[PDB]
This record gives structure tokens, sequence and C-alpha cells, in this order.
RNA sequence: GGAGGGGAGUGAAAGAGUACCUGAAACCGUGCGCUUACAAUCCGUCAGAGCCCUCGACGUGUCGUGGGGUGAUGGCGUGCCU
RNA sequence: UGCAUCCGGUGAAGCCGCCGAGUGAUCGAGUGGUGGAGGGUGUGGGAGUGAGAAUGCAGGCAUGAGUAGCGAUUAGGCAAGU
């Protein structure tokens, strides 16, 4: 029959992107991907066999067009008129890291799993990180050939 | 004559109430309303059946798209490929050799790339 | 009001256990020799006789 | 020896009678009236038009 | 497994709830604890109960024979038992039941040691 | 080794001592039906052409007929009055493959 | 205190104790196993981790033509009747 | 129920289960437990023959809920007793 994941078949790689001039959306679908495992062969989808990822320089990530000051990230905090909009240019120098986040939390699945899959996402603005010791591999955003 | 009917009734409560158990609240003790969910339930299991096919399928696309990717090679070309070169291997078991014998994947998506033209996106 | 709706039985017993009862924490007295154990509240009138230690 | 328990009736002598209102799988819950009207709870008679 | 006795006490004129919030804080107790507690606890439905156990304990340590020092509250359950009816009389003609409750109360002690 | 056995209009990964259930076959328990393949893999080496597998077969006994699940259709249409109550149990073979 | 019970006895049987033949379900408990306190659930279905139990095999605990109970988690999913 | 057969205090029915079976209603002259006296099969005959709904009827039991309320406009308390 189909295989299943066992107990301890889960194999965790790190993997680390600098978001230096990389659009957001092409390095959240990527770090995506990776989170949830579809770059695996062993890929359940009821099952977090993805990959930790790492990303750094995640204030120069690159938005193209005027979505730097005309795409809010809103929010709401459950009040009458609680609704606070942010731009991406005040969001990137207030909190860098919340639009490589909010980017890549939307692309992933909105469930229990998708939660269990944030904690493996891991998110500086720097070029440095402190997950040296676990040896990331740089991860290079290609596309497969056709 | 008159006939006690619980005698008769009482076989359908017993096949259903021992069909619905594992059931919360209602659902697993009364007749009424464990039959109401078995409907729901048996309706459920056709149309799974049926959609399990398919959510296998998928399954084994995501995993052969995977390691074809990791062959540097779409999930599409393989298949295109493969029907080229006439392996009628089931998607099913390119993801068990996905699994357990990346080598004979990666001979297959050899073949496969072989198979293919020289410009994929020419008429041909 | 009125409710609307049969409360499951999962809440039912959900709160139905939150009507227990802390029971009393105890204490040894030595009235008439015999280690007895009563409330500390009612340790002084145990030691004075005026506890029905039944 | 032909004895009272080799007695049978004929081939189709004997059709079971239709019990109506005895479930869904059979002629049930209208008892083939259909749903409302004089028609469902009476019968119109022949001479009315 | 351990020797043990039993003791019940049916037809009690008190709701098994009322039994139950009382028994929950004795069950697995040993007998002079839970009596202790049955006697200095303000629910009437503590009598009863202390009844029951006294009981069992009486009949581990007379029919039994076994040393009371050593005995548990191992098991003990109350039973929803019969339930009389009643009407109270109410506003505008109307007229509404009342259910006088009663449970049997059973409990097994075992001579567990320490 | 191993190989992608052809039969029952599917495909199955076996290898010798592997027992399958599969769809029923026209044959007896103790019968050694030869079941053509789609893939063959001695190890490394991986046989896929149509010619060179159709000169390969895959013998395999046959240990019993069975049937497989209880399936318990039960069609339902709210507001209709349609039910319609089925089942099925699916006739299956097991085959203990013994040589490719 | 009684009620009620436990021993003892009667009885073929007290799982026949004047609440009494059998003694279902709703309903109420107790105990054991599994699960559940970051989660949005027509309450199930399909897949299914892990845990427990069981039946066989070999070899000594991993495997199976397995069976069951639980169910993390994922997909799908708008009660019955009129 | 007619007829013919069969089972049964060496334990029928009913009930609870296990293991299973059938395309379906459902089955179990397969099994255990409980139980205590009538049942099964075949062939015909006859039906008070199948309920989930009728703001259905009766009984029993839940939910609310250990919740409201515990029935005026006077007020109870101490000691001693039983």
């Amino acid at each position: 029959p189909t295989y299943t994941p066992k107990a301890g078949d889960t194999t965790r790689s790190w993997y680390v992107i600098d978001a230096s001039d990389v659009v957001l959306g092409r390095l959240a679908s990527a770090a995506a991907t990776l989170l949830r495992g579809k770059h695996k062969p062993t890929f359940t989808p009821n099952v977090d066999g993805g990959d930790f990822v790492i990303v750094i320089n995640a204030d120069k990530i690159a938005v193209s067009g005027d979505k730097l000051t005309k795409k809010f990230a809103y929010r709401h905090s459950g009040y009458p008129g609680g609704l606070r909009k942010r731009t991406i240019g005040e969001l990137l120098e207030k909190h860098p890291t919340r639009v490589v986040e909010n980017a890549i939390i939307g692309m992933l699945p909105h469930n229990k799993l998708g939660r269990q899959i944030q904690k493996k996402l891991k998110v500086y603005a720097g070029p440095d990180h402190p997950h040296a010791a676990q040896q990331p591999i740089p991860f290079e955003i290609k596309q497969v050939a056709q | 004559a008159r006939v006690k009917r619980a005698l008769n009734a009482q076989k359908k409560r017993r096949t259903v109430l021992k069909a619905s158990k594992g059931y919360r609240g209602q659902r697993s003790r009364l007749y009424r309303k464990a039959k109401e969910q078995q409907l729901h339930s048996l309706t459920y299991a056709y149309r799974d059946r049926r959609a399990r096919k398919g959510e296998f399928r998928k399954l084994w696309i995501s995993r052969i798209n995977a390691a074809a990717r990791a062959n540097d090679i779409t999930y599409n070309r393989l298949i295109q490929g493969l029907k080229a070169a006439g392996v009628e291997v089931d998607r099913k078991n390119l993801a068990e050799l996905a699994v357990s014998d990346p080598a004979a994947f990666t001979a297959l998506v050899d073949v496969a790339r072989a198979a293919l033209p020289e410009d994929v996106n020419a008429p041909s | 009001a009125v409710p609307k709706r049969r409360m499951s039985r999962a809440n039912t017993r959900s709160r139905r256990a939150q009507w227990k009862a802390e029971a009393p924490g105890l204490v040894t007295v030595s009235v008439a020799g015999q280690q007895r154990k009563v409330p500390r509240r009612l340790l002084k009138a145990a030691r004075l006789g005026l506890v029905d230690l039944d | 020896v032909i004895k009272l328990h080799d007695l049978k009736p004929a081939p189709g002598e004997k059709k079971a009678k239709t019990r109506v209102g005895r479930g869904e799988g059979s002629k049930g819950k209208t008892a083939g009236r259909g749903t409302k009207g004089t028609k469902a709870r009476k019968n119109v008679p022949v001479m009315f038009e | 497994e351990f020797p043990s006795a039993t003791a019940k006490a049916r037809y009690v004129r008190v709701s098994a709830t009322k039994a139950r919030r009382v028994i929950d804080l004795v069950r697995g107790k040993s007998v002079e604890e839970a009596l202790d507690i049955l006697r200095w606890a303000p629910q009437a439905a503590s009598e009863p109960v202390a009844k029951v156990i006294a009981s069992a304990a009486a009949n581990a340590q007379n029919n039994e024979g076994l040393d009371p020092s050593t005995l548990v509250v191992a098991t003990v359950y109350a039973d929803e038992g019969p339930t009389a009816k009643r009407i109270r009389p109410r506003a505008q003609g109307r007229a509404f039941r009342i259910r006088k409750r009663t449970s049997h109360i059973t409990v097994i002690v075992e001579s567990r040691p320490p | 080794t191993y190989a992608i056995v052809k039969t029952g209009g599917k495909q199955y990964k076996v290898a010798a001592g592997d027992v399958v259930k599969v769809e029923k076959l026209d044959s007896e328990p103790g019968a050694s039906v030869s079941l053509p393949v789609a893939l063959v893999v001695d190890g490394a080496n991986v046989t896929s052409k149509a010619d060179d597998l159709a000169k390969v077969a895959v013998t395999a006994e046959v240990l019993e007929h069975t049937k497989g699940p209880k399936i318990r259709i039960h069609k339902f249409k709210n507001k209709t009055g349609y039910h319609k109550r089925q089942g099925h149990r699916q006739q299956l073979t097991v085959l203990k493959v013994t040589g490719i």
C-alpha cells in the first residue's frame, strides 16, 4: 500500500533564504513549499514533514509597483472602528519580518497543521541568524524548466 | 390476530445502534438520531470511496512531482516522456519508487527525458 | 427566558462537575487521650470540650 | 401419496395484497394518492365533472 | 486483588447527586479518614454515606475477619434509586411535578495493606 | 529485486514471496498464474521497454479466493423519500509471487 | 435510631427476598483503556500517526491476506420529515 | 393457524454479546452469557403484520438545574431538657 511515515521517518533539514532583492511572493511561495514538504517525496498532507526555513535580510525584500505605499496590511481589534491599517513600508520600517511572515502564513494552510508549520519558520531582518548550530543549507529559489 | 411489533421492530434499531458506535451524544445512543447519521455516514462513504481514488492520485502526483523536481524535471514532462517511452507504470508505483527506490525513479526520469522531444514547446 | 435547545451531555456534565464540595482540612487533637480529627477552626473548642465528638 | 401438505395453489392464482402506508420502499407515505386535494382524503364521484 | 466487604443502603431518602457530592471526597480514602471527613462535612448526605461505610467496615471486621486499620474505601457509588412523584400547585391553576428521589449507596471496602 | 505487475486492470509492486490481493481470476487455488509487468527492478538496473518486459512474466501461486470488506450502501436524498440500500463483497484472489 | 445491608440459613435457584418471573431502552453511576486544555467541530465520512487489546507466524519481537477499540492530524461535508 | 417434520429442564422463547453471513429488508438448527418452557423448519391459509415524525396517546426518564422558589407586610433569642 501507499507509504505513510511512522514516528521517525520525518527528517528535518534547515534551509536559509537570503531575501535580498528577492520578490516577496516568490520567496513566500518557495518557503511555504519547503515548510509544507512539497519538495519531498514523503509528502503526506496530514503530516508536517516539511523542513525548517530561515529567512534573512527580510527588510531588503523587493516589492513591485506602488505596493510599498498603496498596499495595506489590515488588522482588526474586534472593537468597532478597530480596523488599523499599515502599509508595507510602514510595516517594513517598524516590524520588518512581519511582511514575510504574513505572506508565508497566508500561503500556508489555515489549519492546525498550518499553525504547527509556522513554528518551523524563522524570519530575521538582518543577514545574521542564531541558528548556525543547526547548519542551514543555503536555498536559492530556482525554477525547474520545461 | 394481534401482533406485538417490538420483536420485529427492535432489529433495525439494534443494527443501527451497533453501526453507530463511536458517535457523539445522541448519535450513538438513540435510534432516531443514529439513523439520521447513518444516512449521512453512508452517503459520505459512497462519495468518499470514489473521491479516495482522486485523493490518492493527488497524493501520488504530489510525491512524483517532488521527486521529479529533485531530479530536475517537472511532473508534466515526466508523464509526457513516460508515455512517449511506452512506460505504462501507474502513479501509485511511481510514488512508491520515489519513496523507496529513488535510483529507479531517476532512471525512469532519464528515460522520460530521453523520450521527450528536443523542443517541447514546438508543434511537431 | 427559556432554553432554546437541550444542552448536550458534555456541557451539562462540564459544569455539573463544578457543583462539588471542598472537603474540610483536618488536624489531630488529643482530647480524652484519644487522637481524633477535627477542623482547625474547632481545635480550641475541642480542647475545651465544646465539640460533640459523637 | 397426496397429503394436505402437498396441496398448493396454482401459479398466478394468489397475488400478494399490496399494503400501502408501510414504507417508502412500497406504496408508502401517500398510498398512491399523491399529495393533496379532494382525492387525497376522499374519492370523487363518477357523476361529477 | 484484595479481601473486601460490601454494604448497600438502598432506598435512602436523598438524591444521588447530593450523595455523590460527598462520596467524591472519600473515594479511595481510608475508612477512618472518610468517616472523619463525613463527620465534619456540612452536607446532610454525609450521614447516610458514613453509616454505610461504617457498616461495610464492621462487616469486614466481624463477618470477614479483617483489621479495620487496613481498610480503604476501594469502591463507592450512588445509584439513582426510585423516585416518588408529587404535585406542587402553582400560579394560574398549573401543577408542577416534584420528584422525591432516592439513592442506593453501595460501598466496597478493601483491606489493602500498608 | 521487484516488479510492477499488471493484473485486475491495476498495478501491484511485488517481489518473490509477497502476498497480494487482486481482483478475481478464473483460476483455482494451488494454480500458478503468469502475469505481465510494467516495470522490473533487479536492484539498480530498471527494465522499462515494452518488448523487454513482454519477454518477462511473473509467476504467482493462487492461495485462496476471498471476499473483500462489506461495503454497505444506503443512498439517500433528503425530502424525496428516496432510500436505496445495497451491499457489496468484492471477490478477490490472494497471490503469492514466486518468481520474476 | 430505624430504613437498608453483610455473614448465616431456607430454597434447584435469592443473578426468585412480599420493592420479588424474565428484567430491554431512555436515563443515572462506578471502574479500566485510548483521547482531549492554540482550538472555530450537522458532529460524521475517507486517509491516518501514535497507544492499547487480540489472533496466527516465525523467533524470540517484527510481520500478517490480519482483526478490533481509540483516535493526533489532513481532505470532503449545509440535520430528518412535511 | 391446517398438514408434515424437528428441537427443547442434558435448558425453548425473550434479552445481552462474540464470531460471522446475505444485493436489501435482514439472517444465524453458529456460538457463549442470562433465563426458565415453550419454539424452529417446509408447504399452504389468514392478518389488529413493520412508525420517526400526526403541536400524536400512555408510561418512564432527561435538559433547564441541584437552578428559581421554599407563600407577606410581627422577630426572634438564651438557658435547661428530651
